[PDB]
């Protein structure tokens, strides 16, 4: 793996996601959006097993675009979360288990708060200020512990994010070929395409 | 490797004079890495409490499940479900998946509202009901908690006393445990009032 | 890193008011085949020590020559070989125990359980166990391999703690030891009806009984057992 | 295959006092599920006011005790009957254990006596000879049922001064040899209940400047 | 286990945890994870408990033996290459050690060699080793100037160890601090991680997601 | 676990210990291993704690419904045949080892059922980890045609043998006496040999010892 | 186990030991290895007690039902019902069985069903763990058309040996005599068969 | 293999089959499993042909040299030289041997050395693969102090059986009679021992 | 493993050598000279097993500085090569085998030509225009095949070298943290420390 990051601030949630796709010996693509939009104000980044990864995220995309369309209501993050969880917990005692880890981040239009949820391929779900899957956590959690305030402006938090990626490029053996940073707030899901040099 | 101990955590329950206590740590971690310090292992359904240790996605699943099952007992049975009963529902319910178990170590604790009698019991992942007058322990510090309780316990503790006793048993086991800690919470359950205190402990 | 072949089963023993008793059947077995029917697994050394051996019979016969050899050595240049400076249990033990642990530690163990029983120069009872690993321990009551499981519980009902030893006559110990051997033959599948039993009193010396037999067995009730549940005829 | 190792169980605990030290062990010696002896002692007087215990696999610990008891006989003959500094026997044991580094004495091993200053000392060992000096360490199967309790009732951990909110730690006191003995024989009566490998008897060796004393207490036999 | 060492204007800082575990069970938190080799050189225990204590204790001998024979102090470069060589001699016999050998000599300056079971010998400026190694690196990497006040840089070690003790289950207990000057090393105490965590949450404003 | 059964002239008696072990630890020092199938058909459970309970609760339920279709007292030999065939359907994957005894309209019966589905009829039987300790007592003291009080002494004597001489068994002695004439009597903890001597101290903490961060009241009913 | 069955002038006789062992431990030393599937058709069990019991139990039925409808079952039929179970289920069973019975036409008939599930009709047959040691004694000492007490003796000796040499065999020696005049159960105790 | 040795009034007799098999194939059907280590001290080989051969070869020497220096060797001694080799080399050998011989004092003497390396003196002893089938026949039909032709017959029958029942045994039956009056080698062919 | 490159031109030999030292999970150093000087005009780069690597190269350094000092003659490249080979071929049927791969490049002061030798841990030795160990060869040999002339100036050859490293940074999953390029010619062994931006 395969870098999946995310930090929830005051007014939004931010998700980092390595750009690289590696097939054993060669790096096949240097530009992979490792995230599906689940709805206007809810984003899901993901990493894990080869094919299992995308096929899951798209199944969830479908099922949430369907509940959106049906009740003409934007399903709240807490709920999209607790649904994605159940769908993983279901597949863990199944025949071939989805082997996928995800970060769900979105804006609860009703509490006007940002929320970040972390769910592993087992169905283990917990809500966090910041989170990560794979080994991404070891190099970066020590920095977040230290520099994180929950009142951080969206700008203050992008800064702290670049600092983590920098540490991962320094002490991590994998060449993950950068990140794509996406932001989720009241206005929805936008992507900062000026990052590896901000 | 072992499922019963990737995530971690412990839960402990005792009886006193017309009261009961149940407590846990707030730790959830993948192996060595601590991930959350706000992950409680104790859930309630009416006046019956259930602590569950072990694998997170199963601790969570069983809460989600017993809410469901007990919510319908309330509607269908016209009353809130009793501790003695709920116990027997956890047994049969766990043993349903005998050959593909939920990797959990449940502890039931609460007070029978008709007889006012205190009640605690614990299970293994397939539903053996260990009912016990004294105390029930469970988790990655199965051993350490048994050690503390066997020494620190006397029966018929007054509640304000049994909080000190149960807190010290939990705290001091989790400090000798690598996969437990990061906070703690302790419910003290009188016949009609229920107090929930969080604790101060090392954070390592 | 060997493995046993011809084996002999349990050895059992307890101490009492004056001396000690040890017994062991006369069978060495090739797997499930009760092959050899005249084996003696009590080895007298002097008239103050009896050494009982369960386990690999080839390694037992070796340990036997090691003692016949160790008795020959003791006598050399020693006018008191049949008195003061003659062979004591506590010696014979610390010797075998030293060997067993040396052999395990060269990863080529002698595949046995050994119980050294006897009386010392000064009247003291001596009873101790040592096995292929070098493990050593001593209880008022010791048995090896299979006897450790059924024989002990019966004997400990006579000598539970040390304060019980002086109170235990000799005919009581013998009666309790013979019982256990009967029970061993009811329930141990690698057992013989023929056994040998040795008593070592601080007064009467070494009394070594060869060619005994389990008597007074109760099997009358088997006639009344038919079927395996449902069956009546 | 042949497997040169065992478990004989039992459980030992060593506590360093201010002017003394105790080193306690149970008397039960087992193999698997059967009992071997109810009395076969675990804790030994080695002379020069040093008591030790090599616990785990009996044959290996028995053999290591023998080998050190002998290291003393020869530090005498070799250095004109000089007393073996507690701290020096510890180091000699490191070299004993590490000698068989690639085929170790399978024992968690503890010694107790008095340091050159008269204060109490206890040392703990790997099976390969890592040593550190300890205030109180338990080794053996029931190690985990004792330490938490000791941490709490001996080093007063997680204990605060009442009504100081939680800012003043309960002040560390120092304890009569009679008090430490209380905690020892309650640590054990506890363990005996919830560990099947513990019971039968409790033997404590006690080292003062006056020498070594043996106290013995019965334990549940189930 | 978490151990770390680094060079700077004022010499070398060494910092360690003290937790030692047998699975889920914490058997001692009174472990000297820094080995006082002789008064001018330090090693850091990490990997195999005994394998480190022992060969670095032995190193201390071969070091004295070398100072008597040449009436001059042994250089970190050669102190370490003796240990590296002795250890490569037992390759894959099952030795386990990962240690930083630290010294400050007339001729070499502050000098740190990382030496492990594999036979590796590496001169560096910053080394952390153990389970919580990645956590230390994180704190060290972001807050490390070379010209750090000997007092600020002693705090940095105090804290790169904290970051780790917190997350890692297998690190924790208390922190040992050492300062290495040309004139030798100076102990800087044993600060219990329990009490230290709280002290730092207040003064730093950090660890903000730890309700206390 | 230690369980036994003993036939006497006008009935049968079955006994068990009370210790449940997860590995080397004792989880319940007193769980009853004495299970009820029908009013006068009880059985002793050894093996997987859960399976002796579950498979008892079951056969006993089916057997209850059957005594109602048939308007007839339930027979030991029924509970045997239904247990036998259930356990065997399950290729031994259900870990129950039972001593099944009772009185029905056909007399006194005593049977043992192993997990793979084998059954044994006898006059004295023992199963479990102390099986061999108990069977050694039984083989020495059983004569044909015991009496109620003789046969009880004997089964309790045989359970003790297990308790002491086995690390798998311990604590108390449960009994159930099924006389042919009378109702069944279940004497829970008929013997209590293992009572924990009074501790050396009392560890009741002075109120306020524990540091609290946040406190609050949860609501119980809506 | 350790079992055999012999035919003679007047019928057929079944014999067995009584020792079921799990390991080195004799779990039951009085086992009834002679099991009844019909008035005068019995079996000798050897192998898994749980397997041989389940089968005999299931044959006892097939034959109780065959009696209901179609009448009294040939000894040959009892054997066919055993083979059909053992063969069609070979992959999951460990049972070696000897079916023996008396009708009036053929008198003594004996069928041995080895592990495979094959079926072999014979004058006498031995099986069970401890049989290996008496293939010698039996082939030399067996005769056709023996007298009743001639056959009891032949069995008592054959099985006296098997038990001497086998650790997985022993207990008492059970016999069951199947003739026109009825079913007679025999038992011979250790104090007797060892002194031979 | 399939071998035995019996003592009597006039001395000792050794007997064996002649079938060494590797697999299902009879590589030699005329093997001389009766091997000579001294005038009137012979052995019966069973187990690895390569191991039993090497050992007997090495014992033949030890004893030729013992004769040179110290004189004629007790039958007991031959046995001790075998045990010492078999036991002290157990980890790397698969050989079960029967040593038998005649001196004038004791006459008939027989020692069986099982695999372990243990040694057991006995009146008669059987061994080799096909022995399992005659533990029954032999214990029942053996007597002490038999006559020469009584013992030849006892062996002919015992071994006639072992070969009937064992696939790893067969060929001709070889005997070797050891008495004061000398060494007499016997052979009995299949057309003869089968018709028994 | 661990990037070992080398190309022999007209007037010299060039060796590239990854700067990174990785210990499982963390990158320990970002600046490793993976090469010992065997003598004025002979250089040896190397990669492979953990400790086995350095310990070998230094043993060779000693043994060649000893033949140099003894005969006051600078041992020729062909010879240093055929010696290093024998020392590996010796250790392959030994108890614990040196597991090391090497590139030896140097100037034969007597033929006034440059020479590059490739030797794998087995003792497999062949002389080449260009070479590499590990997987380094797969991404780069296709480029060298194409763009290599044996009359290439030392400058023309540095250019082609940068082009290989660039391809390795693009299609190779390992973050090797750069190279150190050393050059061996008539004037000896010098190091270009201006490379990742020439």
């Amino acid at each position: 793996m395969d870098i999946i990051l995310g930090i929830r601030v005051q007014d939004s949630v931010i998700l980092a996601s390595s750009k690289a796709v590696t097939r054993g010996i060669s790096v096949l693509k240097d530009s992979d959006d490792k995230t599906r939009q689940l709805s206007p104000h809810t984003l899901m980044s993901f990493a894990g097993e080869a094919g299992d990864t995308v096929q899951f995220a798209e199944y969830i995309q479908a099922n949430i675009q369907l509940y959106s369309i049906r009740e003409d209501y934007e399903l709240s993050p807490q709920a999209v979360s607790s649904f994605v969880r159940q769908e993983l917990a279901k597949s863990i005692r199944s025949r071939r288990p989805y082997q996928v880890n995800v970060l769900i981040g979105g804006y609860d239009k009703k509490k006007n708060k940002p929320e970040l949820y972390q769910i592993d391929y087992l169905g283990t779900k917990v809500e966090l200020p910041y989170g990560a899957h794979g080994y991404s956590g070891f190099y970066t959690f020590s920095l977040l512990d230290h520099h994180y305030r929950p009142d951080m402006t969206t700008e203050e938090g992008l800064d702290l994010l670049k600092l983590c990626v920098q540490e991962l490029e320094k002490r991590m053996p994998m060449d993950f070929k950068g990140v794509i940073v996406k932001i989720v707030d009241k206005d929805g899901i936008r992507q900062v395409d000026d990052f590896q040099a901000q | 490797s072992d499922p019963s101990s990737i995530n971690g955590g412990i839960v402990v329950a005792m009886t006193g004079k017309d009261c009961v206590a149940i407590a846990c740590d707030l730790r959830l971690g993948s192996q060595s890495l601590g991930v959350s310090n706000k992950f409680e292992k104790i859930f309630h359904y009416g006046h019956v409490f259930l602590g569950i240790t072990g694998l997170a996605t199963d601790v969570t699943t069983l809460n989600e499940m017993f809410r469901y099952k007990t919510n319908l007992y309330k509607l269908k049975e016209e009353r809130a479900i009793e501790p003695e009963t709920f116990t027997q529902l956890v047994s049969s319910s766990l043993y349903e998946r005998r050959f593909g178990p939920y990797f959990v170590g449940p502890v039931v604790a609460g007070i029978n509202s008709k007889s006012g009698k205190p009640f605690i019991a614990g299970f293994d992942l397939i539903g053996c009901i260990d009912e016990a007058k004294d105390f029930i322990v469970s988790g990655t510090a199965s051993d350490q908690l048994f050690g503390m309780c066997e020494s620190l316990y006397e029966p018929n503790l007054e509640p304000e006393d049994l909080f000190e006793t149960i807190s010290q048993a939990l705290l001091n086991a989790a400090d000798r445990d690598a996969l437990s800690g990061w906070g703690a919470v302790v419910y003290i359950i009188k016949k009609d009032e229920v107090v929930k205190r969080y604790l101060k402990m090392r954070q390592d | 890193t060997q493995q046993p072949i011809v084996t002999g089963t349990s050895v059992i023993s307890m101490k009492y008011d004056n001396g000690v008793i040890i017994a062991a059947d006369n069978l060495g077995s090739y797997g499930s085949l009760l092959r050899f029917n005249g084996v003696e697994r009590l080895i007298p050394v002097g008239d103050n020590t009896v050494v009982g051996i369960s386990g690999d019979i080839s390694d037992m016969q070796h340990i036997e020559r090691l003692l016949k050899d160790l008795v020959t050595e003791n006598a050399y240049d020693n006018p008191l070989a049949d008195a003061e400076e003659a062979l004591e249990p506590s010696y014979i033990f610390e010797y075998l125990a030293t060997v067993m642990y040396q052999r395990r530690s060269k990863m080529n163990p002698l595949w046995n359980a050994i119980i050294v029983a006897g009386v010392q120069s000064n009247g003291d009872q001596f009873l101790r166990y040592v096995n292929l690993l070098g493990v050593t321990y001593s209880s008022p009551t010791l048995a090896t391999g299979f006897g450790a499981h059924m024989a002990n519980p019966l004997l400990r009902k006579v000598v539970d703690r040390e304060s019980d030893i002086p109170k235990t006559t000799v005919q009581v110990a013998e009666e309790a030891i013979v019982n256990a051997m009967r029970v061993l033959y009811y329930r141990d599948a690698r057992s013989s009806r023929n056994f040998s039993l040795a008593i070592i009193d601080k007064n009467t010396g070494l009394t070594f009984k060869k060619n005994l037999q389990v008597e007074n067995m109760k099997w009358d009730f088997a006639k009344d057992i038919k079927g395996y549940g449902t069956q009546k005829i | 295959q042949f497997n040169p190792y065992g478990d004989n169980g039992g459980t030992i605990l060593g506590i360093a006092g201010e002017d003394f030290a105790v080193l306690a062990g149970d008397t039960r010696n087992i193999t698997d599920y059967s009992i071997n002896s109810r009395y076969e002692p675990k804790v030994f007087d080695c002379g020069d006011n040093i008591v030790m215990s090599a616990n785990g696999f009996a044959a290996d610990g028995d053999a290591l005790v023998k080998r050190f008891k002998n290291s003393v006989k020869w530090y005498h003959f070799d250095h004109n009957d000089k007393k073996l500094s507690i701290n020096s026997a510890a180091r000699n044991i490191q070299h004993l254990l590490y000698g068989k580094r690639f085929f170790p004495y399978y024992v968690h091993t503890i010694i107790a006596g008095l340091d050159e200053d008269g204060k109490g000392a206890v040392y703990s060992f790997d099976p390969v000879g890592s040593y550190e000096r300890e205030q109180c360490r338990a080794g053996g199967a029931a190690a985990s049922l004792i330490m938490p309790f000791l941490d709490n009732q001996v080093n007063f951990k997680n204990q605060y001064e009442p009504g100081t909110n939680g800012k003043v730690k309960k002040p560390l006191k120092y304890l009569s040899v009679e008090e430490v003995i209380k905690l020892v024989r309650d640590s054990f009566t506890s363990a005996t209940e919830r560990h099947i490998q513990v019971g039968d008897g409790l033997e404590i060796l006690i080292v003062t400047k006056d020498g070594v004393r043996k106290e013995f207490y019965e334990l549940k036999r189930d | 286990t978490t151990t770390l060492a680094f060079r700077f204007q004022g010499g070398i800082i060494v910092a360690v945890d003290s937790r030692a575990t047998a699975g889920n069970w914490v058997a001692s938190q009174t472990v000297k994870r820094v080995i006082e080799i002789n008064p001018f050189l330090l090693g850091t225990m990490a990997g195999g408990a005994a394998d480190c204590q022992f060969w670095e204790t032995w190193l201390g001998s071969q070091c004295r033996l070398h100072e008597l024979r040449e009436k001059e102090r042994i250089s970190v470069a050669a102190a370490s290459k003796i240990l590296s060589n002795l250890v490569y001699q037992y390759k894959g016999a099952g030795l386990s050690m990962g240690t930083m050998i630290c010294g400050y000599t007339r001729k070499e300056g502050p000098t740190i060699y990382y030496v492990d079971s594999d036979g590796t010998r590496l001169k560096g400026d910053i080394f952390c080793v153990g389970s919580g190694q990645t956590f230390a690196y994180g704190v060290l990497d972001s807050n490390y100037k070379w010209d750090l006040s000997v007092e600020d840089a002693l705090y940095l070690g105090k804290r790169s160890i904290l970051a780790a003790a917190h997350r890692d289950a297998y690190s924790g207990g208390s922190v040992n601090l050492y300062h290495v000057t040309e004139d030798g090393w100076i102990y800087h105490g044993n600060h219990d991680v329990g009490e230290l965590f709280w002290k730092v949450k207040e003064e730093e404003g950090s660890f903000n997601n730890v309700i206390g | 676990t230690t369980i036994v059964g003993v036939k006497f002239n006008n009935g049968v008696v079955i006994a068990a210990d009370t210790r449940s072990t997860q590995g080397p630890i004792v989880a319940d020092k007193n769980c009853a291993k004495l299970h009820r199938i029908s009013p006068k058909i009880w059985c002793a459970g050894a093996g997987t704690a859960a399976d002796t309970e579950a498979v008892t609760q079951l056969i006993g339920s089916n057997i209850e419904l059957h005594s109602l279709y048939t308007s007839r007292e339930p027979r030991v030999v029924s509970a045997l045949q239904m247990l036998k065939q259930h356990l065997f359907k399950y290729q031994g994957h259900i870990g129950a080892y039972l001593i099944v005894a009772g009185v029905d309209p056909t007399g006194s019966h005593l049977f043992s059922i192993h997990a793979h589905g084998s059954t044994d009829v006898g006059y004295y039987l023992s199963l479990g980890s102390g099986s061999l300790a108990a069977m050694a007592v039984l083989e020495s003291h059983w004569k044909q045609d015991l009496t109620k009080e003789e046969a009880i002494k004997l089964a309790s004597d045989a359970i003790q043998a297990g308790i002491w001489n086995d690390l798998g068994s311990g604590s108390n002695v449960d009994v159930c006496v099924m006389e042919i004439g009378k109702d069944a009597e279940y004497l829970r903890n008929y013997l209590t040999p293992n009572v924990r001597e009074e501790k050396q101290k009392s560890y009741k903490f002075p109120r306020g010892t524990t540091a609290v961060l946040k406190e609050s009241i949860v609501n119980i009913c809506d | 186990a350790s079992i055999m069955a012999v035919t003679f002038k007047d019928g057929v006789i079944l014999g067995a030991d009584s020792r079921t062992t799990t390991g080195a431990y004799i779990a039951n030393r009085v086992t009834d290895k002679l099991t009844r599937v019909h008035d005068k058709i019995w079996c000798c069990r050897s192998g898994s007690a749980a397997d041989t019991q389940a089968i005999a139990d299931i044959v006892q039925y097939h034959l109780e039902l065959y009696t209901s409808q179609y009448g009294t079952p040939s000894t040959e039929t009892a054997a066919s019902v055993f083979k059909e179970l053992c063969y069609e289920n070979k992959d999951n069973l460990t049972a070696g069985i000897i079916v023996a019975g008396y009708d009036d036409k053929n008198k003594g008939e004996v069928y041995t069903i080895p592990l495979g599930g094959s079926v072999h009709k014979l004058p006498y047959a031995i099986a069970g763990s401890g049989s290996t040691f008496i293939y010698g004694y039996c082939d030399k000492n067996f005769r056709e058309n023996m007298s009743k007490e001639e056959t009891v003796d032949f069995i008592k000796h054959s099985l006296s040996q098997a038990i001497k040499w086998d650790g997985s065999s022993g207990g008492v020696i059970r016999m069951v005599v199947l003739t026109a005049a009825g079913v007679e159960r025999l038992i011979f105790y250790p104090d007797e068969y060892e002194q031979l």
